[PDB]
Protein backbone atom coordinates (compact mmCIF):
# COMPACT_ATOMS: atom_id res chain seq x y z
CA UNK A 1 0.00 0.00 0.00
CA UNK A 2 1.37 3.36 -1.09
CA UNK A 3 -0.04 6.58 0.27
CA UNK A 4 -2.68 8.88 -1.13
CA UNK A 5 -1.88 9.90 -4.71
CA UNK A 6 -3.64 12.84 -6.41
CA UNK A 7 -5.33 12.44 -9.77
CA UNK A 8 -5.05 15.69 -11.73
CA UNK A 9 -1.90 17.15 -10.17
CA UNK A 10 1.34 16.83 -12.09
CA UNK A 11 3.83 14.15 -11.08
CA UNK A 12 6.12 16.17 -8.94
CA UNK A 13 8.62 14.66 -6.50
CA UNK A 14 7.27 14.90 -2.96
CA UNK A 15 9.26 12.59 -0.67
CA UNK A 16 12.77 11.27 -0.21
CA UNK A 17 13.67 8.94 -3.06
CA UNK A 18 11.62 10.45 -5.87
CA UNK A 19 13.28 11.13 -9.21
CA UNK A 20 13.39 14.37 -11.18
CA UNK A 21 14.94 15.30 -14.53
CA UNK A 22 17.38 18.22 -14.77
CA UNK A 23 18.06 19.81 -18.15
CA UNK A 24 21.60 21.17 -17.93
CA UNK A 25 21.77 24.36 -20.00
CA UNK A 26 24.46 26.70 -18.70
CA UNK A 27 25.85 29.63 -20.67
CA UNK A 28 27.90 32.32 -18.91
CA UNK A 29 30.12 34.92 -20.57
CA UNK A 30 31.87 37.90 -18.98
CA UNK A 31 34.45 40.34 -20.29
CA UNK A 32 36.19 43.63 -19.54
CA UNK A 33 38.85 45.90 -21.00
CA UNK A 34 40.43 49.32 -20.52
CA UNK A 35 43.19 51.57 -21.82
CA UNK A 36 44.88 54.94 -21.37
CA UNK A 37 47.42 57.08 -23.18
CA UNK A 38 49.18 60.44 -23.14
CA UNK A 39 51.51 62.41 -25.38
CA UNK A 40 53.42 65.68 -25.56
CA UNK A 41 55.67 67.36 -28.11
CA UNK A 42 57.59 70.61 -28.19
CA UNK A 43 59.97 72.33 -30.57
CA UNK A 44 61.32 75.87 -30.28
CA UNK A 45 63.84 77.76 -32.38
CA UNK A 46 65.25 81.20 -33.09
CA UNK A 47 68.00 82.40 -35.40
CA UNK A 48 69.41 85.82 -36.27
CA UNK A 49 70.84 85.24 -39.74
CA UNK A 50 72.11 88.72 -40.67
CA UNK A 51 72.59 91.07 -37.73
CA UNK A 52 72.71 94.82 -38.44
CA UNK A 53 75.74 96.69 -37.17
CA UNK A 54 74.03 98.62 -34.37
CA UNK A 55 72.77 95.31 -32.93
CA UNK A 56 76.05 93.38 -33.21
CA UNK A 57 76.65 93.96 -29.51
CA UNK A 58 73.63 91.85 -28.58
CA UNK B 1 -6.70 14.53 -18.33
CA UNK B 2 -3.30 13.12 -19.32
CA UNK B 3 -2.18 13.31 -15.69
CA UNK B 4 -5.23 11.31 -14.61
CA UNK B 5 -4.81 8.72 -17.36
CA UNK B 6 -1.14 8.29 -16.48
CA UNK B 7 -2.05 7.89 -12.81
CA UNK B 8 -4.55 5.17 -13.75
CA UNK B 9 -2.01 3.26 -15.83
CA UNK B 10 -2.30 4.58 -19.40
CA UNK B 11 0.47 6.74 -20.86
CA UNK B 12 -0.64 8.75 -23.89
CA UNK B 13 2.28 9.84 -26.12
CA UNK B 14 3.15 13.52 -26.00
CA UNK B 15 2.70 15.93 -28.88
CA UNK B 16 -0.36 14.10 -30.18
CA UNK B 17 -3.71 15.39 -31.35
CA UNK B 18 -6.45 15.36 -28.72
CA UNK B 19 -9.79 17.17 -29.02
CA UNK B 20 -12.50 16.28 -26.51
CA UNK B 21 -16.07 17.50 -26.21
CA UNK B 22 -17.57 15.78 -23.15
CA UNK B 23 -15.07 17.12 -20.59
CA UNK B 24 -14.93 20.44 -18.76
CA UNK B 25 -12.47 21.88 -16.25
CA UNK B 26 -14.16 23.21 -13.12
CA UNK B 27 -13.47 24.90 -9.82
CA UNK B 28 -15.15 23.31 -6.79
CA UNK B 29 -15.91 25.37 -3.70
CA UNK B 30 -17.23 24.27 -0.33
CA UNK B 31 -17.77 25.46 3.24
CA UNK B 32 -16.05 23.62 6.07
CA UNK B 33 -18.62 23.53 8.89
CA UNK B 34 -18.01 23.98 12.62
CA UNK B 35 -16.94 20.93 14.62
CA UNK B 36 -16.78 18.88 11.43
CA UNK B 37 -15.99 15.20 11.95
CA UNK B 38 -14.31 12.94 9.42
CA UNK B 39 -16.74 10.86 7.38
CA UNK B 40 -19.52 13.45 7.29
CA UNK B 41 -20.81 15.08 4.11
CA UNK B 42 -21.13 18.64 2.83
CA UNK B 43 -22.53 20.39 -0.23
CA UNK B 44 -20.33 21.70 -3.03
CA UNK B 45 -20.64 24.29 -5.79
CA UNK B 46 -19.13 23.54 -9.20
CA UNK B 47 -18.25 26.30 -11.66
CA UNK B 48 -16.84 26.17 -15.18
CA UNK B 49 -13.55 27.92 -15.87
CA UNK B 50 -12.96 27.95 -19.62
CA UNK B 51 -15.11 28.25 -22.78
CA UNK B 52 -17.63 25.56 -21.81
CA UNK B 53 -21.25 25.74 -22.90
CA UNK B 54 -23.10 23.82 -20.18
CA UNK B 55 -22.66 21.37 -17.31
CA UNK B 56 -26.13 19.91 -17.70
CA UNK B 57 -25.73 16.21 -17.00
CA UNK B 58 -22.12 16.03 -15.93
CA UNK B 59 -20.40 14.07 -13.20
CA UNK B 60 -17.64 15.44 -10.99
CA UNK B 61 -14.59 13.20 -10.73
Amino acid sequence: NYGYQPLFEDRRPRNIGDTLTIVLQENVSASKSSSANASRDGKTSFGFDTVPRYLQGL
Amino acid sequence: LNNMLSQLGITVPTGTNMQLKNVAAVMVTASYPPFARQGQTIDVVVSSMGNAKSLRGGTLL
